[PDB]
Parts: C-alpha cells; sequence; structure tokens
RNA sequence: AAACUCCAGUUGACACAAAAUAGACUACGAAAGUGGCUUUAACAUAUCUGAACACACAAUAGCUAAGACCCAAACUGGGAUUAGAUACCCCACUAUGCUUAGCCCUAAACCUCAACAGUUAAAUCAACAAAACUGCUCGCCAGAACACUACGAGCCACAGCUUAAAACUCAAA
C-alpha cells in the first residue's frame, strides 16, 4: 500500500485499566520488548485511561537512585510505541491509546515517615 | 526595600577575614575577590564580631518582643540566664561529691539543649481535599523544628494560669524542666509525634 | 508427546544461581520466537490482519534499516568545523 | 571442566552427580501456571507422586489465586510435604505463561529444595486447534 | 389546558445529573408534533382511559393529555422524571395518575374500574396503552402481553384492548 | 457468580480437525486461490485483439442428500452486572467451518491501472493517486435523483441472480 510514503508522510474503564494493568506486566515480564528493558526489571502501580481514551497512563514505581531513574524514563519512553504494538497485535484490546510512561512517588512520603517515626521520641506509653 | 538588589547582606564573621591566603581554595579565592565588586548593606544594629554573641539568645529575644521594645525583652533575658545560673548554683553547693560532675551551671549550655529537647521532628499540614478537613504528617525542616521549640516555650511561659509569676522565673524554671526532659513542652512534642503517629495512614495524601 | 523429555528447551544450573538460568531461559524462548508464538496464539487472528501485520512489520524493518544506514552514512560529517569563521 | 549449559544425555555417560544420583534419577517438581492458579506436583523419576500443592489448595480464592505471593506459597508447601519423603535435588519442568511461573520456583527455593535444571513444556501447537475469538471489550 | 413546558435536552442531562451530552445513554422524542401523530395514530381517545409505559419527560404524556382522555395511568421506572410528571398532573387536576415501578412487574388489571370490562367478542374496551420505551424493554413486554392476550389477562382482563 | 467435581496434576495409548519455525522468502495459477510429507498424472496456443447472454470456471456466506465432530461459533438458554444494566464479560450448546455427490453464481472478486505492440523525445504535468505518452482492438459512458428500482426476458436460483427503463421533480449533482 505504498509503504515509503506512508512512513515518508466509569466501570468500563476501569475493567480496562485492569486489563491493561496485567497486561504490560505480562509484557514487562520477558525480553519480549527488548532485552535492555527486561534487564531494568520495571514495576507497575497502576493504569490509567484519560476519560475520552485519548492517552494510557502506566504509572511505574521509582527507586532511589537518579541515574537509573533517568535511565528507565529513557528506555520506557523509547519503548512504549512497540509496546503499544504488542498490545494491538496480541488482541489484548482491539485499540489502544498512545501509551504515557509516568513516575510514580506516592510512597516516598509513607517511606520517609516511617523512617522519622522510627528515631522519634513518643515519650510514656508511645 | 530602600537597598538596591545589587546590595549584598553583610559577613559579620571575625575569623573569616583572618584565614591565611594558602588555606583558601580556588572558589573561596574568587569568592572573595568577587566581593570587593559588589555593594554591602550596612550591617543592622544586633549581630556584632563579641565572643559573647549567640544567635539563638538573640533570635528568643526577638520572639519575646512586644512593640519593639528590645530594651526590656533583653533584660528579661538576662534575668532568666543569671536565675539559672544562681539556681544551678544552689544546687551545685548543697549536692554531695559525686553528684557534683553531673551539675550543669553554664546558662547558655542549658538553654541550648532545652532549646534542642523541645525540637519536633515531624509535623502536620492542615489539608481539605474530599470536602472533609485532614491532617497529614510531613518532615519539619530544621528552621521550623527551631522555630516551634521556641514558640511553644514562649507561649508556655506567657499563660495566664501563672498569677503574678514574673517571666525570668516562669522561664527559667521551664528551661530547667525542658533540660531533664520533663514538663509541658515536652509533653507537646509527645503529643504531636505521637497524634501523628495515628496518622501515617493520611501520609499518602501528600 | 513422542519425544525424550529434558532435551528440549532445557537449561542447567550453574552454581546454584537459578535466577540467572531462568532469565537465559526466558531470552532462549524469546529469540526462538517461542513467546510470541505462545501469546498471539491465545486469539485467533483473522488471515487478513494477520497478513496486513506481517506486511507492515516487514516494511517497518526495512524503513527503519535504511534510515539508521542514512543517519550512519551522514554522521562522518559530524565533525569540528575546520573553516571556521569562512 | 567448562560448565555444559545442555543436560546430560541417559545414553551418554556423564561425571555430573546430585547426592550420588545421576540426572535421570532426580525427582521432577512440574509447575502449571495458569493465568488463575499455579498448581505444582513433585514426583520421582520413576513418575511415582511425593507432594502436590495448588494456590487453592492453600486456601487462596478467585482472584487471590493468580497471584505471586499464592504460587509462592503453594512452592513452599510442595517443598515441605516433598522433603518429608526425603527429596533434595529437583529439575523444574514449567508449563504456562502465568504469574506465578518464577515465583513457583522461588517457593520451591524457599522451602529447601535445590533446582540443577530448568525445562520449559508450555504447549505450542504447529497450528492444530482453533483459538477462540478475541475479548470486544 | 395550560401545560408546562417540554423539558430540553439541557435540562434533562442535568435533571439525570449526568453533566455531560455523551453519558446520556437513552434516546427522546422531544418533538410534540411526532407525539401528536403518534397519539393520532392511536385512535380516537375522547374520554378513553390511557396506559402510558416509559414517558420520560412527556412528549408522548402531553400529547395524551391535550386529547381529550378522561385519566392517564402513567408508570414510570426513573424517580428523577417524577417531579416533571407530578408538574404535569398539577396542570391537569386529575387527568394524570403517576406511579412508580417496573411496566414488566407493575399489574394493570387492578388499576381501572370494573365497569370498563367487555365482552372479549365485542369492539375493543375504550383502555387504550401507548408506549415509546427502550427498545430493550418493549420486546420483553410485547411477549409478556402476547401471553396476557392468550391468557384473556392482565392489561386485557378489560377486553381487546389496542397497544400502539 | 454460575458451571464441573464420571474434577484436577504426572505418565501411557489415542483424529474424516488444523498444518509452529522455514517465510526478514515473494513463488505457482486465467482469476478465485495456493505455504505438513511421499508418490502418480500435470500447468493450452510460434501473429495480436475477439462475448452480461456461446463454452468452461469463480473467496466467504447460503441450500439439497449422506457422513465426521477435537476446537471455533451466527442463534438459543443460564451467571454477573445500572436503575430500563455489558449487544460487549463468564459458562453450556446449535446451524455453519470438514468429507462425498449436486446446487446457488455474489465480494473493497481492487494494482479501484482492459488486451497486445512501442517510446523516453517533447510543453513532463488541471489536482490527487501510480512518471508522461503513442499505435491498434474490444468493452463501456454522455446532468442529478427516481434506480444495484418497475416491467419484459433468461436462469436447478421462487421476496434470489443477470440485463435494465419511463413519468413527475431540480439547477444543480
Ligand atoms: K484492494
Ligand atoms: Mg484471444
Ligand atoms: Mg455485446
Ligand atoms: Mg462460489
Ligand atoms: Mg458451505
Ligand atoms: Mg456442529
Ligand atoms: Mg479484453
Ligand atoms: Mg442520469
Ligand atoms: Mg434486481
Amino acid at each position: 500500500k505504498n509503504w515509503l510514503k506512508k512512513f515518508a508522510s466509569h466501570a468500563r474503564l476501569r475493567a480496562l485499566n485492569g486489563l491493561l494493568y496485567k497486561a504490560l506486566t505480562d509484557l514487562l515480564c520477558t525480553p519480549e520488548v527488548s532485552q535492555e528493558l527486561y534487564d531494568l526489571n520495571v514495576e507497575l502501580s497502576k493504569v490509567s485511561l484519560t476519560p475520552d481514551f485519548s492517552a494510557c497512563r502506566a504509572y511505574w514505581k521509582t527507586t532511589l537512585s537518579a541515574e537509573q531513574n533517568a535511565h528507565m524514563e529513557a528506555v520506557l519512553q523509547r519503548s512504549a510505541a512497540h509496546m503499544r504494538h504488542l498490545l494491538m497485535s496480541q488482541q489484548t484490546l482491539r485499540n489502544v491509546p498512545p501509551i504515557v510512561f509516568v513516575q510514580d512517588k506516592g510512597n516516598a512520603a509513607l517511606a520517609e515517615l516511617d523512617q522519622l517515626l522510627a528515631v522519634a521520641d513518643f515519650g510514656p506509653r508511645d | 526595600s530602600r537597598y538596591s538588589p545589587e546590595f549584598k547582606d553583610p559577613l559579620i564573621d571575625k575569623e573569616y577575614y583572618r584565614k591565611p591566603v594558602e588555606e583558601l581554595t580556588e572558589e573561596e579565592k574568587y569568592v572573595r575577590e568577587l566581593k570587593k565588586t559588589q555593594l554591602i548593606k550596612a550591617a543592622p544594629a544586633g549581630k556584632t564580631s563579641s565572643v559573647f554573641e549567640d544567635p539563638v539568645i538573640s533570635k528568643f529575644t526577638n520572639m519575646m518582643m512586644i512593640g519593639g521594645n528590645k530594651v526590656l525583652a533583653r533584660s528579661l533575658m538576662i534575668q532568666t540566664l543569671e536565675a539559672v545560673k544562681r539556681k544551678q548554683f544552689e544546687k551545685y553547693h548543697a549536692a554531695s561529691a559525686e553528684e557534683q560532675a553531673t551539675i550543669e551551671r553554664n546558662p547558655y549550655t542549658i538553654f541550648h539543649q532545652a532549646l534542642k529537647n523541645c525540637e519536633p521532628m515531624i509535623g502536620l499540614v492542615p489539608i481539605l481535599k474530599g470536602g472533609r478537613f485532614y491532617q497529614v504528617p510531613v518532615p519539619l525542616p530544621d528552621r521550623r523544628r527551631r522555630f516551634l521549640a521556641m514558640k511553644w516555650m514562649i507561649t508556655e511561659c506567657r499563660d495566664k494560669k501563672h498569677q503574678r509569676t514574673l517571666m525570668p522565673e516562669k522561664l527559667s524554671h521551664k528551661l530547667l524542666e525542658a533540660f531533664h526532659n520533663q514538663g509541658p513542652v515536652i509533653k507537646r512534642k509527645h503529643d504531636l509525634h505521637k497524634m501523628a503517629e495515628a496518622n501515617r495512614a493520611l501520609a499518602h495524601y501528600r | 508427546a513422542k519425544h525424550l523429555k529434558f532435551i528440549a528447551r532445557t537449561v542447567m544450573v550453574q552454581e546454584g544461581n537459578v535466577e540467572s538460568a531462568y532469565r537465559t531461559l526466558n531470552r532462549i524462548l524469546t529469540m526462538d520466537g517461542l513467546i510470541e508464538d505462545i501469546k498471539h496464539r491465545r486469539y485467533y487472528e483473522k488471515p487478513c490482519r494477520r497478513r496486513q501485520r506481517e506486511s507492515y512489520e516487514r516494511c517497518r524493518r526495512i524503513y527503519n534499516m535504511e534510515m539508521a544506514r542514512k543517519i550512519n552514512f551522514l554522521m562522518r560529517k559530524n565533525r569540528a568545523d575546520p573553516w571556521q569563521g569562512c | 571442566t567448562k560448565f555444559s549449559i545442555y543436560p546430560p544425555i541417559p545414553g551418554e555417560e556423564s561425571s555430573l552427580r546430585w547426592a550420588g544420583k545421576k540426572f535421570e534419577e532426580i525427582p521432577i517438581a512440574h509447575i502449571k501456571a495458569s493465568h488463575n492458579n499455579t498448581q505444582i506436583q513433585v514426583v520421582s523419576a520413576s513418575n511415582e507422586p511425593l507432594a502436590f500443592a495448588s494456590c487453592g489448595t492453600e486456601g487462596f480464592r478467585n482472584a487471590k489465586k493468580g497471584t505471586g505471593i499464592a504460587a509462592q506459597t503453594a512452592g513452599i508447601a510442595a517443598a515441605a510435604r516433598a522433603k518429608q519423603k526425603g527429596v533434595i535435588h529437583i529439575r523444574v519442568v514449567v508449563k504456562g505463561l502465568g504469574p506465578g511461573r518464577l515465583s513457583a520456583m522461588h517457593g520451591l527455593i524457599m522451602g529447601g529444595l535445590e533446582v540443577i535444571s530448568i525445562t520449559d513444556n508450555t504447549p505450542i501447537p504447529h497450528n492444530g486447534c482453533r483459538p477462540r475469538k478475541a475479548r470486544k471489550l | 389546558c395550560r401545560l408546562p413546558p417540554l423539558p430540553t435536552i439541557r435540562e434533562i442531562i442535568k435533571l439525570l445529573r449526568l453533566q455531560a451530552a455523551k453519558q446520556l445513554s437513552q434516546n427522546f422524542l422531544l418533538d410534540l408534533r411526532l407525539t401528536d401523530k403518534i397519539v393520532r395514530k392511536a385512535g380516537n381517545l375522547t374520554n378513553a382511559y390511557v396506559y402510558e409505559v416509559g414517558p420520560g419527560p412527556g412528549g408522548i404524556t402531553r400529547s395524551i393529555l391535550n386529547a381529550d382522555v378522561a385519566e392517564l395511568l402513567v408508570v414510570e421506572k426513573d424517580t428523577r422524571f417524577i417531579p416533571g410528571l407530578q408538574m404535569l398532573s398539577d396542570a391537569a387536576p386529575g387527568k394524570l395518575r403517576i406511579v412508580h415501578g417496573d411496566v414488566l412487574t407493575f399489574k394493570v388489571e387492578k388499576a381501572f374500574s370494573e365497569s370498563l370490562k367487555r365482552p372479549w367478542e365485542d369492539d375493543p374496551p375504550n383502555v387504550h396503552i401507548i408506549g415509546n420505551l427502550p427498545f430493550s424493554v418493549s420486546t420483553p413486554l410485547i411477549i409478556k402481553w402476547l401471553e396476557n392476550i392468550s391468557c384473556r389477562d392482565g392489561p386485557f382482563v378489560y377486553g381487546r384492548t389496542q397497544m400502539t
């Protein structure tokens, strides 16, 4: 179909989010996407579909190191399109919106609070 | 502000300038040479190169101020320091031979340690999101906890249940209590660390 | 079923490194195309869709290789300017 | 001697031994990692069942069966009941690409068994039966 | 008669607390001329007793009321349209009886008087059913009413009641 | 949740079903189509063009007789779901997808490019598509809608297929 020129030129939402989360975890479980992505051991927290189905935000858990965070971000952004293609080719969903990988830092508050709470002085009776 | 943005704050430290040129690193040498070009604000009334200058006590005195009356605030501070010193000497004379090694008589050490014993490490931020109000724990910055220690001490010493007891005497008693991890200010720190322990689950609302 | 067991798709553990053996097995199954076959066989892909997908993949690979070749060929010129100023 | 990634051949004599036994005498842990369940069966080299554990036999119900923790618990239970019959070394045969593919092996290791080889036996037809249609979600 | 205005689609959206024109999941006939045409094809309704199903906004209800009916029984499943139908009833005193319930389970044989019951062999018994329901509900309803006609019970205790 | 518990796991025996990888190949056939292995037959024509109807073929769906039935699956039941739920998810199971002998004769049956022969020089050339043309032949087309329609005729087709109008209307399409 002249490929050269082509290249040259709500309850439902929750079920879809759960399905996409499972599919994305299973995709990241192997070197199917890429060996470099597989070696990074990316863990996903959740998947959120925008109300108009215009983007799929996959929230990935960040680590403590910053160079590793930047590298994982770069690899995920470079691999998003291939993962979308795989999701549509495996017929998990007939149409998948563009995949956006967003960092998740919610657990940082709990982590730091517990760290300080360990060394805090509550005095008598705790 | 009557000062131009060009004006930089002065550095009153007296031993900083006496540093031999050999000890200066190239960054420090560059900074010193830069300071020649810059305009410097007039050093405010207050901090001095005096060897007895103590910024913490100066801040405490400024926080006790009412209506710009610095003479009276400093009078109360020096009276408190003298009262603490005299009480420590009185307890030192009447102490046994072995108990005189564990009595601190320096009122400055007592003041600093008492304020350090009242600093909370975790505090709360008032946040209403879902139509109902929610406290959430947060880590307090060092400045914030240093401020809270002094504010709690002053508010406790300004209580009305102390009828006709003069401020230097009240403050000396509270400082000597907090030096030994006692009193209502330490209890206020503990009731904050505990009531922020009861709300760890809300910490995900940050 | 009729074949001998413990020959196909079998990996030995080196010095008790079970994780490394499992990851090596995952790599072998991936590059042999077995993982994609298993995942694509879960639901039936219609023949027209299958043909379109293969055509798209082949032409995507060809186009990407040509673009990479062009970029690498033109990379040689990316050096310091020898006639700076003029 | 260079380590051989390839398994030993029954015919070709080899020096590799595990507690005095040859490769073809080691017990086999069969893991079936489905999408909603993981089942582990330990059998002897002569195909005599020694232990069995699934996520459902360990109390997990409905969606909780299809998690890593449930498969790990099933692996630990199978490893305990196989240890009680003299099993130390095992050959792992994994079938399926479910969530418990690796967690079951982890549970077996934490239960005390030593994995000497990993084999994949996931069913791959050479285009036999027709799969079901895609879900129109 | 002075009847209140037909609700607009914006008012319907706000009443259903949807805040959008995409989550409606329902179609309405908010044109009184088409409803007049439908009620005209339903026949002569002068001093007739009409059983209305699935009114919603009430265009069919208004068109029936404009026809000189005797009493209009209106069964609605969604409570949120009941205030509008109550305003309609206040406009027309005594001509409108609003009931909340499912048409699939509502019992019509008791609604009207027993003096309207005519023999099966006679003409239709001055009782009419009119309905613009969701297409997911009209097929079960017509199957149920076909069974009732076979048994000459339910809405057809009154006789050969006509349906539109 | 229903369903099954004559259930499930290992091992052994075991299709009238479908043919991983090779294939990142681009082949064969008039087209439709054709991608597991072996063997037997076997892929017209030494000018070209030449048919709605002549003579032979035509994916999928559909219909007669018989058979096979793993899996899939229009319909048909059941489970779960808002406030008129999910047509959509889950379970079970038909016609049908398969073989044999006959029908039916339709596709975005498309490279949306009629067959043969020739040219690359010209102003290349409305646009886009797929560079622009020449010779010769057959087929077809002359505003829109009425109309993949009505009537007539033909057909193993019986509200089916092929051929295919007119009136009224409009200034557009
Ligand atoms: K085409
Ligand atoms: Mg010819
Ligand atoms: Mg002709
Ligand atoms: Mg055919
Ligand atoms: Mg057929
Ligand atoms: Mg069948
Ligand atoms: Mg021709
Ligand atoms: Mg015309
Ligand atoms: Mg016709």
